[PDB]
RNA sequence: UGGUGGCGAUAGCGAAGAGGUCACACCCGUUCCCAUACCGAACACGGAAGUUAAGCUCUUCAGCGCCGAUGGUAGUCGGGGGUUUCCCCCUGUGAGAGUAGGACGCCGCCAA
RNA sequence: UACAAGUAGUCAGAGCCCGUUAACGGGUGAUGGCGUGCCUUUUGUAGAAUGAACCGGCGAGUUACGAUCUCGUGCAAGGUU
RNA sequence: AGUCUUGGAGGUAGAGCACUGAUUGGACUAGGGGCCCCUACCGGGUUACCGAAUUCAGUCAAACUCCGAAUGCCAAUGACUUAUCCUUGGGAGUCAGACUGCGAGUGAUAAGAUCCGUAGUCGAAAGGGAAACAGCCCAGACCGCCAGCUAAGGUCCCAAAGU
RNA sequence: UAAUAGCUCACUGGUCGAGUGACUCUGCGCCGAAAAUGUACCGGGGCUAAACGUAUCACCGAAGCUGCGGACUGUUCG
RNA sequence: GGGGCGGUCGCCUCCUAAAAGGUAACGGAGGCGCCCAAAGGUUCCCUCAGAAUGGUUGGAAAUCAUUCGCAGAGUGUAAAGGCACAAGGGAGCUUGACUGCGAGACCUACAAGUCGAGCAGGGACGAAAGUCGGGCUUAGUGAUCCGGUGGUUCCGCAUGGAAGGGCCAUCGCUCAACGGAUAAAAGCUACCCCGGGGAUAACAGGCUUAUCUCCCCCAAGAGUCCACAUCGACGGGGAGGUUUGGCACCUCGAUGUCGGCUCAUCGCAUCCUGGGGCUGUAGUCGGUCCCAAGGGUUGGGCUGUUCGCCCAUUAAAGCGGUACG
């Protein structure tokens, strides 16, 4: 014999977003190339590299990337050309 | 039957119980306390059992304390179902004690009453425990 | 300066990195005697297998 | 001494004490630019009666806040055991709330 | 070959019999060690999963027309009916 | 590709209370009981009788984190070792996996349970060990030899080696 | 039975006169321990070492490695 | 975690997630199928929530004034991240919620999705530098075909037109089973059939032991006083695998399923018979516990019934295992 349960009500959960470090320190990257990708400002940016529309970190100029501290707590990331 | 008076998720995970108690190794308020050697769970059930053989039979002595709170739910599925389908109801309330964590600390009482209280106390536990008094 | 490599237990049955390691070292099927130089990079090789082969010096 | 900068507040918050001829600032009064969803404290307006009181600068101090390795541990990579919902041994590695103390500022650039 | 249990083999092996496409030969083998058929399907088969009583015969990826790729040929900015 | 050096990102184990919840006692009282009387308690005096708010001391947390490793990950440069990497094209099979470790779920921290991450073996791997045995341990079968040395395991005998 | 009894424990005196009495940590061991065709939870025989723990040296032990030979496949050239 | 029934089917956020990314379950929590002509864009200027004290209508908070006050408050909305050099609040102006683009870059099987400096034309705001290709970031949404609408320097079957068809812009799907079979769709079969599966359920075997059956530990108490003659609370520990269960491991190219008859056989956790201990055991009788498996362990009424209840005997009318023999 049995008995009927049911009703988890919970089995849903978005498709989860990459999101991270898509290049390391030290790193030759090109011109309009992502670095990180955050949400919400995690990392602002410095010298050389932008902050997109959703708040992504774009290089502006082909360079390497350096990260850095920014204050007490926070990073900062830039790009120097060679 | 310590009741946590709200509670924030009614159901956690059972959790993995490793190495020695984080806090409260020590006797620190009363003058004689008694201390678990080894991991288990300890429910509310336990707990009170343990307060009225310990202060029953202490009766007039002094005071007791107690240094945990069965916080953290234990669920359990209804009788005779198949597994599965979702989580099951909570029914009860449940503590760790990590190794090294005292459980009761008595007061105001002489030694010798306190050590055989301590030890006729230690039969309603599940676990193997030691007396230990204050430094 | 050199110093030689002895593989004693046999490779199979061990995790992915210490094959990969025991197979740049050369070290083909076992027990064989493989010659090297000595610098921090074999010393790293042998530190971090350790087990499975001996190392003696000349 | 004023202006402007870089350094993670080791830069602070506190408690006390000094300064102003110059500079800075409180002050004076809105008349004409300008303003107060109501107003010359605020915005600007154009002066200089007295005022270090505050702002500001220097002097002191560990009360708070901050920084902080040493040896200990917890954890953990890899091996190796065991009576194995978990413990133990070894090569490494190294917790933070803990103190030894550090600190109640460091370097410019232009106008005295 | 009548005190021995055995996927029935294999390999050691004494004895006995015979003598060959002559070669470190042939038959039988007392006794010892090891050893649970074949195929299919399965994560996994000695399987108590399936199929086969045996023997012999028959019995399953070809051709046509196109396409594509490789290889090899003849010509080559041409090739070809 | 491996390793050494060096640069990073990342909040797990740990640890911790700074936040969010929970939670224990000490002190204290706002304020709810407490009866009396004046009586609309106007208030007094009211038991530690309860009891918000602070402080002292203490305890937990997957959806708590002022902190925070080991590892793994991504790189740069040089050094050594190794040689396997990319592009295109032809041709596939595979979409039922299992077990053993360790880290989790669900379960009753039950299952030779299920479902994940990571490592190995079987799958598709015979040989030696564990009596027999796929996944445990050691170790990879191109053949032959009446050769030696050995790993796991073992050395009274069955049954080889130390009564 | 209620003191009323050889009597007995608290406690002291003399007898001979040496070990005597409490606790903690830890190794190893015992009871707790009852199933169904038969010993049945060393593989048997058996074992008080042929068990366990520590240290040392022998030896066995595979199709692993090496030795001898044969075949085949790749890379440098027979 | 056999089907049916229940629940769910797409998208967004966190944890599970093992400090890169990713990572499942009928795992744990919420939200979405919008809204905003400003809740945008620029320029300029500020700053919270809460508490204390005064003040009347007026307070527990309506509106003022002071002080403290890192962020407790907001940030259109779910959570997370981040935000006081504003991304929070207020004011003016305005439409960049523009067109043509786009070096490169992420992610990805494909389809898709996302960022992007900078260039051209024409703007808006500001004096300027400079900002602006919607919201603070992540949800607020669907293929193709077919048809409608607007513009076209496109083609239009002898020619010239038109019918129509392209190209661009655009509208019509809770196509929500949300990568959508058709524009258009409900049930029964114990009259049933075929191809397969132990990939998957019923019986039985197996693993587990929740449940069940026994054995215990501590002992509050009951027992006229006395826990421990007998029973034993609240709690804990086990063993067994006869119940009900969970898992799907052999069997669907067949392993016959309840009960009864005939036949037994085994275990002991013993119903009688044997031997003892304690007793709240005077003796006749008992209660419990221990050693003991040699043997025995009844006929009927009722129901298919095991099981029960009843009648009458007996020393006793045992419990279980052997594919519920």
């Amino acid at each position: 014999s049995k008995k009927g349960v049911g009703s988890t009500k919970n089995g849903r959960d978005s498709e989860a977003k990459r999101l991270g470090a898509k290049r390391a320190d030290g790193q030759f990257v090109t011109g309009g190339s992502i670095l990180y990708r955050q949400r919400g400002t995690k990392i602002y940016p410095g010298e050389n590299v932008g902050r997109g529309g959703d708040d992504t970190l774009f290089a502006k100029i082909d360079g390497t990337v350096k990260f850095e501290r920014f204050g007490r707590d926070r990073k900062k990331v830039s790009v120097y050309p060679v | 039957m310590l009741l946590p008076k709200r509670v924030k998720y009614r159901r956690e995970h059972r959790g993995k119980m490793r190495g020695r108690a984080k806090g409260g190794t020590e006797v620190h308020f009363g003058e004689f306390g008694i201390q678990a050697l080894e991991a288990s769970w300890i429910t509310n059930r336990q707990i009170e059992a343990a307060r009225i053989a310990m202060t029953r039979y202490m009766k007039r002595g002094g005071k007791v304390w107690i240094k945990i709170f069965p916080s953290k739910p234990y669920t359990a599925k209804p009788l005779e179902v198949r597994m599965g389908s979702g989580k099951g109801a909570p029914e009860g309330w449940v503590a760790v004690v990590k190794p090294g964590k005292v459980l009761f600390e008595i007061s105001g009482v002489s030694e010798e009453v306190a050590r055989e209280a301590l030890r006729l106390a230690s039969h309603k536990l599940p676990i193997k425990t030691k007396f230990v008094k204050r430094e | 300066a050199k110093l030689e490599i002895t593989l004693k237990r046999s490779v199979i049955g061990r995790p992915e990195d210490q094959r990969v390691t025991v197979r740049t070292l050369g070290l083909k099927k076992t027990n064989q005697t493989v010659v090297h130089e000595d610098n921090a990079a074999i010393r790293g090789m042998i530190n971090k297998v350790s087990h499975l082969v001996s190392v003696k010096e000349q």
